Protein backbone atom coordinates (compact mmCIF):
# COMPACT_ATOMS: atom_id res chain seq x y z
CA UNK A 1 0.00 0.00 0.00
CA UNK A 2 1.40 3.37 -1.08
CA UNK A 3 -0.37 6.73 -0.71
CA UNK A 4 0.99 9.52 -2.95
CA UNK A 5 -0.21 13.07 -2.46
CA UNK A 6 -0.24 16.09 -4.74
CA UNK A 7 2.50 18.74 -4.39
CA UNK A 8 2.80 21.80 -2.15
CA UNK A 9 0.49 24.68 -2.83
CA UNK A 10 0.31 28.31 -1.94
CA UNK A 11 -3.30 29.59 -1.55
CA UNK A 12 -4.73 33.11 -0.99
CA UNK A 13 -6.83 33.85 2.13
CA UNK A 14 -10.46 33.05 1.53
CA UNK A 15 -9.72 30.56 -1.29
CA UNK A 16 -10.36 26.80 -1.38
CA UNK A 17 -7.64 24.10 -1.65
CA UNK A 18 -7.98 20.54 -3.01
CA UNK A 19 -5.33 17.94 -2.07
CA UNK A 20 -5.33 14.51 -3.72
CA UNK A 21 -4.16 11.12 -2.38
CA UNK A 22 -3.73 8.27 -4.89
CA UNK A 23 -3.59 4.80 -3.36
CA UNK A 24 -2.06 1.67 -4.83
CA UNK A 25 -2.02 -1.76 -3.22
CA UNK A 26 -4.68 -3.32 -0.99
CA UNK A 27 -8.34 -2.50 -1.62
CA UNK A 28 -9.43 1.12 -2.11
CA UNK A 29 -13.19 0.94 -1.75
CA UNK A 30 -13.61 -0.89 1.60
CA UNK A 31 -10.93 0.71 3.79
CA UNK A 32 -11.24 3.98 5.61
CA UNK A 33 -9.19 6.95 4.37
CA UNK A 34 -8.69 9.98 6.69
CA UNK A 35 -7.07 13.34 6.53
CA UNK A 36 -4.88 14.61 9.37
CA UNK A 37 -3.11 17.96 9.45
CA UNK A 38 -0.18 19.36 11.34
CA UNK A 39 0.49 23.11 11.61
CA UNK A 40 4.14 24.09 11.90
CA UNK A 41 5.61 23.03 15.28
CA UNK A 42 2.20 21.80 16.42
CA UNK A 43 0.39 18.48 16.94
CA UNK A 44 -1.65 16.18 14.74
CA UNK A 45 -5.30 16.98 14.17
CA UNK A 46 -7.78 14.53 12.68
CA UNK A 47 -10.01 16.37 10.17
CA UNK A 48 -12.24 13.70 8.77
CA UNK A 49 -12.48 10.66 6.55
CA UNK A 50 -14.31 8.68 3.89
CA UNK A 51 -15.16 5.06 3.15
CA UNK A 52 -15.38 5.07 -0.65
CA UNK A 53 -17.66 2.03 -1.24
CA UNK A 54 -20.54 3.46 0.63
CA UNK A 55 -19.62 7.11 0.15
CA UNK A 56 -19.73 7.57 3.92
CA UNK A 57 -18.02 10.72 5.19
CA UNK A 58 -17.26 11.58 8.78
CA UNK A 59 -16.07 15.13 9.57
CA UNK A 60 -14.69 16.52 12.83
CA UNK A 61 -17.24 19.10 14.07
CA UNK A 62 -14.58 21.81 13.88
CA UNK A 63 -14.40 21.40 10.05
CA UNK A 64 -18.04 20.49 9.39
CA UNK A 65 -19.07 23.28 7.03
CA UNK A 66 -15.62 23.90 5.54
CA UNK A 67 -14.43 20.49 4.37
CA UNK A 68 -15.46 18.01 1.65
CA UNK A 69 -13.88 14.62 1.34
CA UNK A 70 -14.53 12.64 -1.87
CA UNK A 71 -13.20 9.39 -3.35
CA UNK A 72 -12.94 8.33 -7.00
CA UNK A 73 -12.90 4.54 -7.14
CA UNK A 74 -11.94 4.53 -10.81
CA UNK A 75 -8.52 6.11 -9.98
CA UNK A 76 -8.23 4.99 -6.31
CA UNK A 77 -7.89 8.67 -5.47
CA UNK A 78 -9.27 10.52 -2.44
CA UNK A 79 -9.63 14.29 -2.25
CA UNK A 80 -9.64 16.81 0.58
CA UNK A 81 -11.31 20.18 -0.13
CA UNK A 82 -10.92 22.88 2.57
CA UNK A 83 -12.67 26.23 2.03
CA UNK A 84 -12.47 29.76 3.40
CA UNK A 85 -8.81 29.41 4.11
CA UNK A 86 -7.10 31.47 6.76
CA UNK A 87 -3.46 31.69 7.80
CA UNK A 88 -4.04 29.25 10.62
CA UNK A 89 -4.82 26.63 7.98
CA UNK A 90 -1.18 26.69 6.96
CA UNK A 91 -0.08 23.10 7.65
CA UNK A 92 1.11 19.80 6.31
CA UNK A 93 -1.96 17.76 5.31
CA UNK A 94 -1.55 13.95 5.35
CA UNK A 95 -3.90 11.31 4.04
CA UNK A 96 -3.83 8.17 6.11
CA UNK A 97 -5.45 4.79 5.58
CA UNK A 98 -6.30 2.27 8.24
CA UNK A 99 -4.19 -0.82 8.58
CA UNK A 100 -5.15 -4.44 8.22
CA UNK A 101 -4.39 -7.31 10.55
CA UNK A 102 -1.59 -9.77 9.69
CA UNK A 103 0.80 -9.77 6.71
CA UNK A 104 -0.47 -8.53 3.32
CA UNK A 105 -3.20 -5.95 2.80
CA UNK A 106 -6.61 -7.68 2.46
CA UNK A 107 -6.96 -8.48 6.16
CA UNK A 108 -9.47 -7.28 8.69
CA UNK A 109 -9.30 -3.50 9.09
CA UNK A 110 -7.84 -2.08 12.30
CA UNK A 111 -9.19 1.56 12.31
CA UNK A 112 -5.79 3.02 13.37
CA UNK A 113 -3.75 4.62 10.58
CA UNK A 114 -1.01 2.25 9.36
CA UNK A 115 -0.43 3.88 5.95
CA UNK A 116 0.43 7.54 5.51
CA UNK A 117 1.05 9.71 2.49
CA UNK A 118 4.11 11.94 2.31
CA UNK A 119 2.18 15.06 3.26
CA UNK A 120 1.24 18.16 1.32
CA UNK A 121 2.31 21.55 2.64
CA UNK A 122 -0.45 24.10 2.10
CA UNK A 123 0.66 27.69 2.77
CA UNK A 124 -2.11 30.27 3.13
CA UNK A 125 -0.68 33.67 2.26
CA UNK A 126 -1.06 36.76 0.18
CA UNK A 127 2.73 36.89 -0.53
CA UNK A 128 4.31 36.51 -3.97
CA UNK A 129 7.26 34.30 -4.85
CA UNK A 130 10.46 36.11 -3.93
CA UNK A 131 14.05 34.90 -3.79
CA UNK A 132 16.18 35.61 -0.68
CA UNK A 133 19.08 38.00 -0.19
CA UNK A 134 22.06 36.08 1.15
CA UNK A 135 24.29 37.97 3.61
CA UNK A 136 27.43 36.76 5.29
CA UNK A 137 27.74 36.43 9.07
CA UNK A 138 31.45 37.05 9.13
CA UNK A 139 33.58 35.46 11.91
CA UNK A 140 34.57 38.01 14.63
CA UNK A 141 39.84 28.05 20.02
CA UNK A 142 36.61 28.47 18.07
CA UNK A 143 34.99 30.93 15.70
CA UNK A 144 31.41 31.03 14.50
CA UNK A 145 30.36 32.18 11.03
CA UNK A 146 27.27 31.85 8.87
CA UNK A 147 24.84 33.13 6.26
CA UNK A 148 21.58 35.00 6.67
CA UNK A 149 19.04 34.01 4.02
CA UNK A 150 16.54 36.83 4.20
CA UNK A 151 13.09 37.63 2.78
CA UNK A 152 12.02 34.71 0.60
CA UNK A 153 8.74 33.07 -0.30
CA UNK A 154 7.52 30.39 -0.26
CA UNK A 155 9.24 27.58 1.70
CA UNK A 156 11.55 25.75 1.31
CA UNK A 157 15.19 26.88 1.13
CA UNK A 158 18.12 24.40 1.42
CA UNK A 159 21.58 25.34 2.66
CA UNK A 160 24.79 23.38 2.50
CA UNK A 161 28.38 24.37 3.24
CA UNK A 162 31.32 23.78 0.93
CA UNK A 163 28.98 21.84 -1.42
CA UNK A 164 28.12 19.32 1.30
CA UNK A 165 31.73 18.65 2.35
CA UNK A 166 31.22 20.58 5.58
CA UNK A 167 28.59 19.17 7.95
CA UNK A 168 30.31 18.95 11.36
CA UNK A 169 29.10 21.78 13.59
CA UNK A 170 26.67 23.16 10.96
CA UNK A 171 23.36 24.40 12.33
CA UNK A 172 20.75 25.41 9.83
CA UNK A 173 17.76 26.92 11.67
CA UNK A 174 14.03 26.68 11.06
CA UNK A 175 12.81 29.70 9.14
CA UNK A 176 10.76 32.37 10.80
CA UNK A 177 7.86 34.16 9.13
CA UNK A 178 8.23 37.92 9.27
CA UNK A 179 5.52 40.55 9.48
CA UNK A 180 5.90 41.06 5.72
CA UNK A 181 4.78 37.44 5.14
CA UNK A 182 8.33 36.60 3.89
CA UNK A 183 10.59 34.00 5.50
CA UNK A 184 14.12 34.41 6.84
CA UNK A 185 16.53 31.74 8.05
CA UNK A 186 20.09 31.49 9.22
CA UNK A 187 22.76 28.81 8.86
CA UNK A 188 25.90 28.80 10.97
CA UNK A 189 29.01 26.74 11.54
CA UNK A 190 31.69 26.69 14.12
CA UNK A 191 35.29 26.09 13.09
CA UNK A 192 38.80 26.42 14.57
CA UNK A 193 39.92 30.06 14.71
CA UNK A 194 43.23 28.96 13.14
CA UNK A 195 41.46 27.67 10.00
CA UNK A 196 40.20 31.20 9.09
CA UNK A 197 43.24 32.40 7.20
CA UNK A 198 43.78 29.15 5.29
CA UNK A 199 40.35 27.60 4.73
CA UNK A 200 37.41 28.74 2.55
CA UNK A 201 33.83 28.63 3.80
CA UNK A 202 30.99 28.88 1.30
CA UNK A 203 27.29 28.62 2.04
CA UNK A 204 25.30 27.12 -0.83
CA UNK A 205 21.75 28.46 -0.74
CA UNK A 206 19.06 27.05 -2.99
CA UNK A 207 15.54 28.51 -3.34
CA UNK A 208 13.98 26.55 -6.14
CA UNK A 209 10.77 28.62 -6.59
CA UNK A 210 12.65 31.80 -7.39
CA UNK A 211 15.65 30.03 -8.97
CA UNK A 212 17.95 31.72 -6.47
CA UNK A 213 21.13 29.70 -6.20
CA UNK A 214 23.84 31.58 -4.35
CA UNK A 215 27.28 30.28 -3.24
CA UNK A 216 28.29 32.90 -0.76
CA UNK A 217 31.91 32.96 0.37
CA UNK A 218 32.05 34.02 4.06
CA UNK A 219 35.30 35.65 5.23
CA UNK A 220 36.79 37.59 8.21
CA UNK B 1 -18.77 4.48 15.48
CA UNK B 2 -17.80 5.29 11.95
CA UNK B 3 -14.36 3.63 12.63
CA UNK B 4 -16.11 0.23 12.97
CA UNK B 5 -17.89 0.33 9.62
CA UNK B 6 -15.14 -1.17 7.48
CA UNK B 7 -14.90 -4.07 9.99
CA UNK B 8 -18.60 -4.85 9.29
CA UNK B 9 -17.92 -4.52 5.56
CA UNK B 10 -15.01 -6.93 5.88
CA UNK B 11 -16.99 -9.57 7.82
CA UNK B 12 -19.93 -9.58 5.35
CA UNK B 13 -17.74 -9.73 2.21
CA UNK C 1 -15.29 15.53 22.41
CA UNK C 2 -12.79 13.29 24.16
CA UNK C 3 -9.80 15.21 25.39
CA UNK C 4 -6.62 13.12 25.53
CA UNK C 5 -3.99 14.40 27.96
CA UNK C 6 -0.35 13.37 27.50
CA UNK C 7 1.59 14.56 30.57
CA UNK C 8 4.39 15.30 30.86
CA UNK C 9 4.72 16.71 27.37
CA UNK C 10 8.50 16.08 27.45
CA UNK C 11 10.62 13.34 28.98
CA UNK C 12 14.36 13.59 29.21
CA UNK C 13 15.80 10.07 29.43
CA UNK C 14 19.04 8.21 28.68
CA UNK C 15 19.65 5.59 26.00
CA UNK C 16 18.98 2.18 27.37
CA UNK C 17 16.40 3.39 29.91
CA UNK C 18 12.82 2.38 30.16
CA UNK C 19 10.12 4.93 29.28
CA UNK C 20 6.44 4.94 30.22
CA UNK C 21 4.20 7.55 28.56
CA UNK C 22 0.73 8.34 29.86
CA UNK C 23 -2.42 9.04 27.84
CA UNK C 24 -5.45 9.97 29.99
CA UNK C 25 -8.88 10.41 28.41
CA UNK C 26 -11.66 12.73 29.62
CA UNK C 27 -14.19 9.94 29.10
CA UNK C 28 -14.02 6.22 28.66
CA UNK C 29 -12.57 5.26 25.25
CA UNK C 30 -14.97 2.95 23.38
CA UNK C 31 -13.74 -0.63 22.99
CA UNK C 32 -10.23 0.52 23.95
CA UNK C 33 -9.75 1.97 20.47
CA UNK C 34 -6.52 3.76 21.47
CA UNK C 35 -3.52 4.01 19.13
CA UNK C 36 0.03 5.30 19.58
CA UNK C 37 2.17 6.87 16.81
CA UNK C 38 5.78 7.94 16.56
CA UNK C 39 6.89 10.96 14.59
CA UNK C 40 10.38 12.13 13.82
CA UNK C 41 11.16 15.61 12.48
CA UNK C 42 10.49 15.94 8.80
CA UNK C 43 8.58 12.65 8.66
CA UNK C 44 5.05 11.34 8.60
CA UNK C 45 3.77 9.63 11.72
CA UNK C 46 4.06 5.89 12.08
CA UNK C 47 1.69 3.53 13.86
CA UNK C 48 3.18 1.62 16.84
CA UNK C 49 0.14 0.26 18.74
CA UNK C 50 -3.59 -0.06 17.99
CA UNK C 51 -6.50 -1.30 20.11
CA UNK C 52 -4.55 -0.23 23.22
CA UNK C 53 -2.17 -3.19 23.15
CA UNK C 54 -1.85 -4.68 19.64
CA UNK C 55 1.38 -4.19 17.74
CA UNK C 56 1.72 -4.41 13.98
CA UNK C 57 4.30 -7.07 12.86
CA UNK C 58 6.92 -4.61 11.65
CA UNK C 59 7.07 -2.56 14.89
CA UNK C 60 9.78 -3.42 17.41
CA UNK C 61 8.63 -5.52 20.35
CA UNK C 62 10.32 -3.12 22.77
CA UNK C 63 7.12 -1.03 22.32
CA UNK C 64 4.06 -2.18 24.20
CA UNK C 65 0.70 -0.72 24.98
CA UNK C 66 -1.47 -1.28 28.00
CA UNK C 67 -4.48 0.11 29.85
CA UNK C 68 -8.21 0.52 29.29
CA UNK C 69 -11.06 2.91 29.96
CA UNK C 70 -9.39 6.27 30.48
CA UNK C 71 -5.85 5.29 31.53
CA UNK C 72 -3.39 4.18 28.82
CA UNK C 73 0.33 3.65 28.73
CA UNK C 74 2.97 3.21 26.04
CA UNK C 75 6.03 1.44 27.42
CA UNK C 76 9.41 1.43 25.68
CA UNK C 77 11.37 -1.30 27.43
CA UNK C 78 14.80 0.10 26.53
CA UNK C 79 15.41 3.27 24.57
CA UNK C 80 17.44 2.96 21.34
CA UNK C 81 18.86 6.10 19.68
CA UNK C 82 16.12 6.06 17.13
CA UNK C 83 13.37 6.02 19.81
CA UNK C 84 14.03 9.66 20.74
CA UNK C 85 11.11 11.21 18.99
CA UNK C 86 7.55 12.45 19.48
CA UNK C 87 4.77 10.10 20.59
CA UNK C 88 1.02 10.76 20.03
CA UNK C 89 -1.96 8.91 21.31
CA UNK C 90 -5.23 8.80 19.43
CA UNK C 91 -8.67 7.60 20.23
CA UNK C 92 -11.00 6.29 17.54
CA UNK C 93 -13.68 4.74 19.74
CA UNK C 94 -16.25 7.23 18.47
CA UNK C 95 -16.80 8.94 15.14
CA UNK C 96 -14.99 12.07 16.41
CA UNK C 97 -11.39 10.86 16.59
CA UNK C 98 -8.95 12.93 18.64
CA UNK C 99 -5.22 13.01 19.29
CA UNK C 100 -3.27 13.96 22.35
CA UNK C 101 -0.84 16.83 22.17
CA UNK C 102 2.21 14.59 22.00
CA UNK C 103 5.12 13.73 24.30
CA UNK C 104 8.67 14.37 23.13
CA UNK C 105 11.18 11.87 24.37
CA UNK C 106 14.58 13.64 24.31
CA UNK C 107 18.10 12.68 25.38
CA UNK C 108 19.11 13.76 28.84
CA UNK C 109 22.68 14.93 29.10
CA UNK C 110 24.79 17.15 31.33
CA UNK C 111 23.87 20.78 31.57
CA UNK C 112 25.80 22.84 28.94
CA UNK C 113 25.77 26.64 28.87
CA UNK C 114 25.41 28.29 25.42
CA UNK C 115 28.41 29.76 23.65
CA UNK C 116 27.10 33.16 22.55
CA UNK C 117 28.08 35.06 19.38
CA UNK C 118 26.76 38.33 18.05
CA UNK C 119 26.96 39.36 14.36
CA UNK C 120 26.54 42.93 13.13
CA UNK C 121 24.78 43.54 9.82
CA UNK C 122 26.81 42.99 6.67
CA UNK C 123 27.97 45.98 4.65
CA UNK C 124 26.03 44.45 1.76
CA UNK C 125 22.77 44.45 3.72
CA UNK C 126 23.25 48.01 4.97
CA UNK C 127 23.52 49.20 1.35
CA UNK C 128 19.98 48.01 0.78
CA UNK C 129 18.31 50.01 3.63
CA UNK C 130 17.90 47.30 6.27
CA UNK C 131 19.97 46.06 9.19
CA UNK C 132 19.76 42.63 10.75
CA UNK C 133 21.72 41.73 13.83
CA UNK C 134 22.06 38.06 14.64
CA UNK C 135 22.72 36.41 18.04
CA UNK C 136 23.76 32.73 18.12
CA UNK C 137 23.39 30.59 21.26
CA UNK C 138 25.34 27.50 20.44
CA UNK C 139 25.22 23.96 21.79
CA UNK C 140 23.40 24.25 25.07
CA UNK C 141 21.37 21.88 27.21
CA UNK C 142 18.59 21.89 28.39
CA UNK C 143 16.47 23.50 25.70
CA UNK C 144 15.07 26.35 27.80
CA UNK C 145 16.93 29.64 27.15
CA UNK C 146 16.08 33.28 26.82
CA UNK C 147 17.48 36.03 24.62
CA UNK C 148 16.75 39.74 25.21
CA UNK C 149 17.97 42.42 22.80
CA UNK C 150 19.03 45.78 24.15
CA UNK C 151 19.89 48.79 22.13
CA UNK C 152 21.76 51.47 24.15
CA UNK C 153 20.44 49.51 27.07
CA UNK C 154 16.77 49.83 26.02
CA UNK C 155 14.96 46.49 26.02
CA UNK C 156 13.56 45.71 22.59
CA UNK C 157 10.21 44.27 21.75
CA UNK C 158 8.49 43.29 18.55
CA UNK C 159 11.51 43.55 16.21
CA UNK C 160 13.15 40.14 16.73
CA UNK C 161 12.37 36.54 15.96
CA UNK C 162 14.14 33.32 16.90
CA UNK C 163 14.21 29.63 16.21
CA UNK C 164 15.78 26.49 17.64
CA UNK C 165 17.33 23.44 16.14
CA UNK C 166 16.35 19.83 16.83
CA UNK C 167 18.41 18.08 19.43
CA UNK C 168 21.75 17.14 17.92
CA UNK C 169 22.10 13.43 17.28
CA UNK C 170 25.72 13.24 18.45
CA UNK C 171 26.11 15.66 21.36
CA UNK C 172 22.44 16.07 22.47
CA UNK C 173 22.51 19.86 22.54
CA UNK C 174 20.33 22.56 21.09
CA UNK C 175 21.25 25.82 19.36
CA UNK C 176 19.23 29.04 18.93
CA UNK C 177 19.41 31.91 16.48
CA UNK C 178 17.73 35.28 17.03
CA UNK C 179 17.57 38.17 14.54
CA UNK C 180 16.87 41.74 15.42
CA UNK C 181 15.75 43.78 12.35
CA UNK C 182 15.61 47.55 11.99
CA UNK C 183 15.55 49.95 9.06
CA UNK C 184 19.01 51.32 8.25
CA UNK C 185 17.90 54.76 9.36
CA UNK C 186 16.76 53.43 12.75
CA UNK C 187 19.89 51.25 13.17
CA UNK C 188 22.01 54.40 12.69
CA UNK C 189 20.30 56.24 15.55
CA UNK C 190 21.93 54.01 18.17
CA UNK C 191 25.33 52.85 19.30
CA UNK C 192 25.44 49.71 21.40
CA UNK C 193 23.68 46.56 20.20
CA UNK C 194 23.52 43.80 22.75
CA UNK C 195 22.03 40.38 23.17
CA UNK C 196 21.56 39.15 26.71
CA UNK C 197 21.29 35.42 27.35
CA UNK C 198 19.86 33.49 30.31
CA UNK C 199 20.16 29.75 30.71
CA UNK C 200 20.35 27.18 33.55
CA UNK C 201 24.06 26.72 32.76
CA UNK C 202 24.90 30.36 33.41
CA UNK C 203 25.01 31.71 36.99
CA UNK C 204 24.14 35.15 35.69
CA UNK C 205 23.13 36.42 32.23
CA UNK C 206 25.78 36.68 29.53
CA UNK C 207 25.87 39.69 27.27
CA UNK C 208 27.56 39.99 23.87
CA UNK C 209 27.57 43.36 22.24
CA UNK C 210 29.16 45.71 19.76
CA UNK C 211 29.19 49.43 19.32
CA UNK C 212 28.35 50.37 15.77
CL1 LIG D 1 -12.45 30.21 7.90
CL1 LIG E 1 9.82 0.04 15.43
Amino acid sequence: VQLVQSGAEVKRPGSSVTVSCKASGGSFSTYALSWVRQAPGRGLEWMGGVIPLLTITNYAPRFQGRITITADRSTSTAYLELNSLRPEDTAVYYCAREGTTGDGDLGKPIGAFAHWGQGTLVTVSSASTKGPSVFPLAPSGTAALGCLVKDYFPEPVTVSWNSGALTSGVHTFPAVLQSSGLYSLSSVVTVPSSSLGTQTYICNVNHKPSNTKVDKKVEP
Amino acid sequence: NWFDITNWLWYIK
Amino acid sequence: EIVLTQSPGTQSLSPGERATLSCRASQSVGNNKLAWYQQRPGQAPRLLIYGASSRPSGVADRFSGSGSGTDFTLTISRLEPEDFAVYYCQQYGQSLSTFGQGTKVEVKRTVAAPSVFIFPPSDEQLKSGTASVVCLLNNFYPREAKVQWKVDNALQSGNSQESVTEQDSKDSTYSLSSTLTLSKADYEKHKVYACEVTHQGLSSPVTKSFNR
